């Protein structure tokens, strides 16, 4: 189903397919690292973890760190054997290409080798960030993990004078869902669902079945499976407690939800695996 | 990069260094875009990464198609379609006769077409200048340069502002609006609209303020009740004069009722009242060039 409501500037119904044809378009295995027997799974939590904290240092946008997480992924879906070292370098150079493409004002370059601590140098993200755009047939424009949630939250508060495009939503209740997504993209089995399923099962453990039908269009048997996978995860979030909206100095407080965050995280990543 | 072989430079610009080359088997001609990547201290340049990946997903008969994205040595290639002439070319050495109605026709239809797919992808041009409509000798014209585009997600979030070249450039751009989406596109669309009929720009600003003025002076000063908010936007000062809107029948002669008033909704004040692509495309403007399609009322 399309819960968006009557576009004025398309159709709903199109707007929709076409945002749900492009789902097929991007390819996720959950199993890409049977293609590297040399890696673990928890490398990768450790990998995106770090680039987390990366964005948070420089205040980068939450659809862009998704935007480095699916094109990391997905680049190594084309690749194989892998080696633990050059981990960071495909890391920080899918993030590179997200800040550029995402970012009004994105960090320079020398910035992006500063945070590795001298293990990458600034030719050697240069010669990766091609790498990674030629293997994924220049296939940039993804529908991340966060940008679901930014659908389904602006229809669940969609007034009676149906406008889809202007923001409105409440910003605490958008960070605590996504500290629930941020921590099970660290799990690399969250592939065999698509993102917007994973979306629409991390908004339904902070709501209900109906709300997210109606904001989603998605009927409950089609994240059963996702809910009951996504069930450890959500109470190691409640076990916890909800994260507060942080203040951001030089972000204006209208978009401060959408700064991305991080938390230690990790050890909760393991006590969902219990 | 063997079987191309440059023929003409057509221009260096913000777009970057574009050649037409053709190529020697089989005598296909393309428009050849290079890019100095060991000039490029940031890589490859984000306009060209969003260019690319925006073009890879829109395949669209009215938009000017890229077909190959090589990398060679220390330089990316990107392979486009090739048209022959620009649109603001065609109406130049058109000034003096006019272009045909029924073309005119034509082409902003097809505008409409290739703008309405942009949209229904969630992308926005941002740069909708003659400069930027190429035609060929079949009739067609395409959007082209989307180097200055941008996805728009749902909802959309505050994006770069001061964008759009001044004299196509909307009035809630110029008025520092905090978001923006399609409406920017069908404002642009409007001014070449009635440029291809007056043969000459409808807002030739020289400066932004300039440029508000000149809108003021053709559609009246905006007040709350054509434009919620308007009182309100930051560059909105309550020193602005108070011009009259000038009747349609002077602005654009040559036009006639239907014409007329498809304009006036591509040229409202308020973005939320503007008439949209795919709208524009059920106005009786066109009602001879289509016909509709049944609609399931499911
Ligand atoms: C150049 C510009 N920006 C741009 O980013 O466009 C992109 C990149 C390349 C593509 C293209 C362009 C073209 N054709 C033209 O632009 C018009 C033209 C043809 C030939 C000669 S001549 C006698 O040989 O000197 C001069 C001028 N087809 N495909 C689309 C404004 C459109």
């Amino acid at each position: 189903g399309s819960p968006l409501p009557v576009l004025s500037w398309a159709n709903r119904e199109e707007v929709w397919k076409i945002m749900l044809n492009k789902e097929k378009t991007y390819l996720r295995d959950q199993h890409f690292l049977e293609q590297h027997p040399l890696l673990q799974p928890k490398m990768r939590a450790i990998l995106l973890d770090w680039l987390m904290e990366v964005c948070e240092v420089y205040k980068l946008h939450r659809e862009t760190f998704y935007l480095a997480q699916d094109f990391f992924d997905r680049y190594m879906a084309t690749q194989e054997n892998v080696v633990k070292t050059l981990l960071q370098l495909i890391g920080i150079s899918s993030l590179f290409i997200a800040a550029k493409l995402e970012e009004i004002y994105p960090p320079k370059l020398h910035q992006f080798a500063y945070v590795t601590d001298g293990a990458c140098s600034g030719d050697e993200i240069l010669t990766m960030e091609l790498m990674i755009m030629k293997a994924l047939k220049w296939r940039l424009s993804p529908l991340t993990i966060v940008s679901w949630l930014n659908v389904y939250m602006q229809v669940a508060y969609l007034n009676d004078l149906h406008e889809v495009l202007l923001p409105q939503y409440p910003q605490q209740i958008f960070i605590q869902i996504a500290e629930l997504l941020d921590l099970c993209v660290l799990d690399v089995d969250c592939l065999e669902f698509p993102y917007g399923i994973l979306a629409a099962s991390a908004l339904y453990h902070f709501s209900s079945s109906e709300l997210m039908q109606k904001v989603s269009g998605y009927q409950w048997c089609d994240i059963e499976n996702c809910v009951k996978w996504m069930v450890p995860f959500a109470m190691v979030i409640r076990e916890t407690g909800s994260s507060k909206l942080k203040h951001f100095r030089g972000v204006a407080d209208e978009d401060a939800h959408n700064i991305q965050t991080h938390r230690d995280s990790l050890d909760l990543l393991d006590k969902a695996r219990a | 990069m063997e079987n191309f072989q440059k023929v003409e430079k057509i221009g260096e610009g913000t777009y970057g260094v574009v050649y037409k080359a053709r190529n020697k088997l089989t005598g296909e001609v393309v428009a050849l875009k290079k890019i100095r990547l060991d000039t490029e201290t940031e890589g490859v340049p984000s306009t060209a990464i969003r260019e690319i990946s925006l073009l890879k997903e829109l395949n669209h008969p009215n938009i000017v198609k890229l077909l190959d994205v090589i990398h060679t040595e220390n330089k990316l290639y990107l392979v486009f379609e090739f048209l022959h002439q620009d649109l603001k070319k065609f109406m130049d050495a058109s000034a003096l006769t006019g272009i045909p109605l029924p073309l005119i026709k034509s082409y902003l239809f097809q505008l409409l077409q290739g703008l309405a797919f942009c949209h229904s992808h969630r992308v926005l041009h941002r740069d909708l200048k003659p400069q930027n409509l190429l035609i060929n000798t079949e009739g067609a014209i395409k959007l082209a340069d989307f180097g200055l585009a941008r996805a728009f997600g749902v909802p959309v979030r505050t994006y770069t502002h001061e964008v759009v070249t001044l004299w196509y450039r909307a009035p809630e751009i110029l008025l520092g609006c905090k978001y923006y989406s399609t409406a920017v596109d069908i404002w642009s669309l409007g001014c070449i609209f009635a440029e291809m009929v007056t043969r000459r720009a409808l807002f030739p600003g020289d400066s932004e303020i300039d440029q508000l003025f000149r809108i003021f002076r053709t559609l009246g000063t905006p007040d709350e009740v054509v434009w919620p908010g308007v009182t309100s936007m930051p560059d909105y000062k309550p020193s602005f004069p108070k011009w009259a809107r000038q009747d349609f029948s002077k602005v654009v002669p040559p036009l006639d009722e239907d014409g007329r008033s498809l304009l006036s909704q591509m040229l409202h004040y308020d973005p939320n009242k503007r008439i949209s692509a795919k709208a524009a495309l059920a106005h009786p403007f066109f009602q001879d060039v289509t016909k509709p399609v049944p609609h399931l009322r499911l």
